[PDB]
């Protein structure tokens, strides 16, 4: 998940279908 | 399970963006607007 590189160089990572305790700020969505 | 057999081969199912609670909220808003105002809430303000 990112805005444009003309705006910023900050991204977020969504691991799909993975519980948050099983990954190799942190939020848990469906 | 068959769902796990599909999942184990790279075939995943994305969730819908709009949940059933928000779909029911949309239908409740349309129903309440129709009951209390008729077509006026569709034409403009209620
Ligand atoms: C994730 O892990 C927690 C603790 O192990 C568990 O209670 C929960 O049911 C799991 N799944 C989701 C979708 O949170």
């Amino acid at each position: 998940i990112t805005p444009g590189t003309n705006t910023s160089n900050q991204v977020a990572v969504l691991y799909q279908g993975v519980n948050c305790t099983e990954v190799p700020n942190v939020f848990q969505t469906r | 399970d068959l769902i796990c057999a599909q999942k184990f081969n790279g075939l995943t199912v994305l969730p819908p963006l709009l949940t059933d609670e928000m779909i029911a909220q949309y239908t409740s808003a349309l129903l309440a607007g129709t009951i209390t105002s008729g077509w006026t809430f569709g034409a403009g303000a209620a």
